[PDB]
DNA sequence: GCTTGACAAAAGTGTTAAATTGTGCTATACT
């Protein structure tokens, strides 16, 4: 029927261990680790063993593996004590568990028996800083790095206190000075702290109409201006005329009218086989004379 | 229309906007609306239409006095339906 | 001006990419599969971050000195034997 | 059911029911907090986070 | 109608110093 009921009911079959049994798990991982090591050093340093020994390391590998699942299988309750109080901070229970498995995962590969320490005390720091740090790296559909999720908590600690002790919303002022930063920092931030809102939402009374209904294309196609600037290019073609048929294409290269992509002066001037001096003096002489009345009377209206 | 009022709220000027903003202004404008034909004219009674016409005052049912009515409402009320 | 280059990925497609002329020409490039893929012809230059991803056995060495990881495997391998 | 069985909540009455989600929301707060928090480190403004309270109305 | 050498601004390019960003880690016990 439900998914979070069935993982529950499969990690409720594993048996907790108790303090003797976590450290004989831990024991045989870590002749699991140094007994596969081994054996790939001594292929490299062109080393051999006893052959009935080397079978034997090799079984310690086998037996370090199951140690590994075994011990995670176990703590699995653990994760799910600690997943619970995360809820409805924006990230599924299951997320939330899974995340605290990877952070469970870890627990275990640097975890120490010789301190002596209960298992539980050092996997939940793992557990616990593997579910936060993961919401700081999806909760928000626009990712904001840990860094920025940990200063904007930050500043809203300092909020909800300073937000206590003074009993009115304290200013920029106030909560740049309290976090020792600038109030326009504490600005941006609060730009930044924003979360999107959703188009498929519905504004509109009664379903009339979605939020993302009402929103522009401003890049959409203009028709009168997709026809003034049509007629503006063929008005363009007239005042060309004339001009110098070299003229008229110095000023075509210069704007870059025709391939699109302007020219300086140099370039210019190589086509035409001419210092870049010449083609600034032949340029100036041409809006000389595209300023002249009959010339650019016409052209005004398109500002 | 015309400008009433306008309000201004800056960022220099202290204030309070909400963070980004700079100035916040905001215009008031303000029209005369004459009884204009199409508009929806009503009584107590629930009877309610639009203007379709608006005759200038020397070609309108006049009392014997001159004195030219108001406005020109039809039987709207058939029978049964009353309106009383 | 287009440059046609091809690339070559691991499962086995291939995929043109269209460049510019004039500009340089990667050795290696994110293809439609998903996967990188090295070009053909103009040798590679591949420089590899060769950053090796920590290892389980990176933290555990860095805990355990070898002599004390050689005097466990010592009690384990005196325990396999016992059981015989 | 009956015509009768009409309540009626006033302004006041709702606003009240509100303000029980509120609060009550609020000791859900308080009494995780005092429990990870250490014993006499803690006072009322420390376990209080009226957050869920004044988001309420 | 054109070019020269000056000069400048503007555009690049290589070399460095912040800053930004990503990852690892925290050991009473806690299932």
């Amino acid at each position: 029927a439900d998914s979070v009921r069935a993982y529950l009911k499969q990690i409720g079959k594993v048996a907790l261990l108790n303090a003797e049994e976590e450290v004989e798990l831990a024991k045989r991982i870590e002749a699991g680790l140094y007994a596969t090591q081994k054996l790939a050093e001594l292929a490299e340093k062109g080393e051999k063993l006893p052959v009935q020994q080397r079978r034997d390391m090799q079984w310690i590998c086998r037996d370090g593996d199951r140690a590994k699942n075994h011990l995670l299988e176990a703590n699995l309750r653990l994760v799910v004590s600690l997943a619970k109080r995360y809820t409805g901070r924006g990230m599924a229970f299951l997320d939330l568990i899974q995340e605290g498995n990877l952070g469970l995962i870890r627990a275990v590969e640097k975890f120490d028996y010789t301190k002596g320490y209960k298992f539980s005390t050092y996997a939940t720091w793992w557990i616990r800083q593997a579910i936060t740090r993961a919401m700081a790296d999806q909760a928000r559909t626009i990712r904001i790095p840990v860094h920025m999720v940990e200063v904007i908590n930050k500043l809203g600690r300092i909020q909800r206190e300073l937000l206590q002790d003074l009993g009115r919303e304290p200013t920029p002022e106030e909560l740049a000075k309290e976090m020792d930063i600038t109030p326009e920092k504490v600005l941006e931030i609060q730009q930044y702290a924003r979360e999107p809102i959703s188009l498929d939402q519905t504004i509109g009374d009664e379903g009339d109409s979605q939020l993302g209904d009402f929103i522009e294309d401003s890049e959409a196609v203009v028709a009168v201006d997709a026809v003034s600037f049509t007629l503006l290019q063929d008005q363009l073609q007239s005042v060309l005329e004339t001009l110098s048929e070299r003229e008229a294409g110095v000023v075509r290269l210069r704007f870059g009218l025709t391939d699109g992509q302007p020219r300086t002066l140099d370039e210019i001037g190589q086509v035409y086989g001419v210092t870049r001096e010449r083609i600034r003096q032949i340029e100036s002489k041409t809006m000389s004379k595209l300023r002249h009345p009959s010339r650019s009377q016409v052209l005004r209206d398109y500002l | 229309g015309k400008v009433i009022g306008i309000r201004v709220f800056s960022r220099e000027d202290d204030d309070e906007l909400p963070a980004g903003v700079n100035e916040l202004v905001r215009v008031y404008v303000a029209q005369k609306r004459k009884i204009s034909d199409g508009d929806k004219l009503a009584g107590r009674h629930g009877n309610k239409g639009v203007i379709g016409k608006i005759l200038p005052v020397e070609d309108m049912p006049f009392l014997p006095d001159g004195t030219p009515v108001d406005i020109i409402l039809n039987t709207h009320g058939v029978p049964r339906r009353m309106n009383i | 001006p287009r440059q046609v280059a091809r690339y070559r990925t691991d499962n086995g497609e291939e995929f043109d990419v269209p460049f510019a002329d004039d500009a340089e020409i990667p050795g290696t490039w994110l293809c439609r599969n998903g996967l990188e893929g090295t070009l053909i012809e103009g040798d590679v230059p591949e420089p590899k971050k060769v950053k090796p991803p920590r290892t389980h056995w990176d933290m555990l060495l860095e805990r355990r000195s070898v002599e004390e990881l050689e005097e466990l495997l010592k009690e384990r391998l005196d325990l396999i034997k016992a059981k015989r | 059911d009956h015509f009768g069985n009409r309540r009626l909540r006033t302004v006041g009455e709702l606003i009240q029911n509100q303000i029980r989600v509120g609060l009550s929301r609020m000791e859900r707060v308080v009494r995780e907090r005092m429990t990870t928090q250490d014993v006499e480190a803690i006072t009322p403004q420390t376990l209080i986070n009226i957050r869920p309270v004044v988001a309420a109305i």
